[PDB]
């Protein structure tokens, strides 16, 4: 679990990784129909960061429907937490083989304060699917345009993507 | 303006890149086998 150590250096916020799979069909696999979604753990410095993520595999590497999220400690990572019911996110969709870079720049900058958007950010997600892998970072007040203006000038600037790279924004509730 | 307390860019987060831990127990759970490393 998640301990301040006075050797490390503490993260702002505790986070928690989650590990989500889908198998998605019931023509298209053998298998029935299933999800799952289990917390990984949480943790609160630098160092303990590097525990977790030194040991998970990339996410270019998982196979089938596939997703990490890393969210602060006590907000889950869908969209209808009350953390997030009233956010948004901005997505990004990227070809096969660049979401493991731009998931460690993102949650690097993420965890690292790197947004300045005071407590704004709920976390971010990466989702690989066959044909296209999505990331996406969340954050609380979808109408907050100030807000959310400035979490997509960082991204720009931290993620290391083409110029090409189309992002857009959405609001969780606009789903329904 | 206001700054948060703990702030580190990327550099600064690979510099604290501990080359010996150990895994977290939190990982040795049979359902992460496939995302193990």
């Amino acid at each position: 679990g998640p301990h301040m150590l006075e050797a490390e250096h503490p993260l702002q916020y505790n986070y928690t990784f989650w590990y989500s799979r889908r198998t998605p069909g019931r023509p298209t696999s053998s298998q029935s129909y299933e999800q799952n979604i289990k917390q990984i753990g949480t943790f609160a410095s630098v160092e303990q960061f590097w525990r977790f993520y030194s040991h998970m595999v990339r996410p270019g590497d998982l196979t089938g429907h596939s997703d990490f999220h890393l969210f602060k400690e006590g907000i889950k990572p869908m969209w209808e937490d009350d953390a997030n019911k009233n956010g948004g996110k901005w997505i990004i969709r990227l070809r096969k083989g660049l979401a493991s870079r731009c998931w460690e720049n993102l949650i690097l900058a993420m965890l690292g304060e790197q947004f300045m958007v005071g407590e704004e950010i709920c976390g971010a997600v990466v989702s690989v699917r066959f044909q296209e892998d999505i990331i996406s970072i969340w954050n609380k007040t979808a109408s907050d345009q100030a807000t959310t203006a400035r979490i997509r000038d960082t991204l720009r600037r931290v993620l290391n993507l083409p110029p090409n790279t189309i992002m857009e924004y959405k609001t969780h509730t606009d789903s329904i | 303006y206001k700054l948060a307390d703990y702030r580190y860019g990327r550099e600064e987060m690979l510099a604290l890149f501990l080359k010996d831990n150990k895994i977290p127990s939190d990982l040795l759970d049979k359902e992460f086998l496939p995302i193990l490393q």
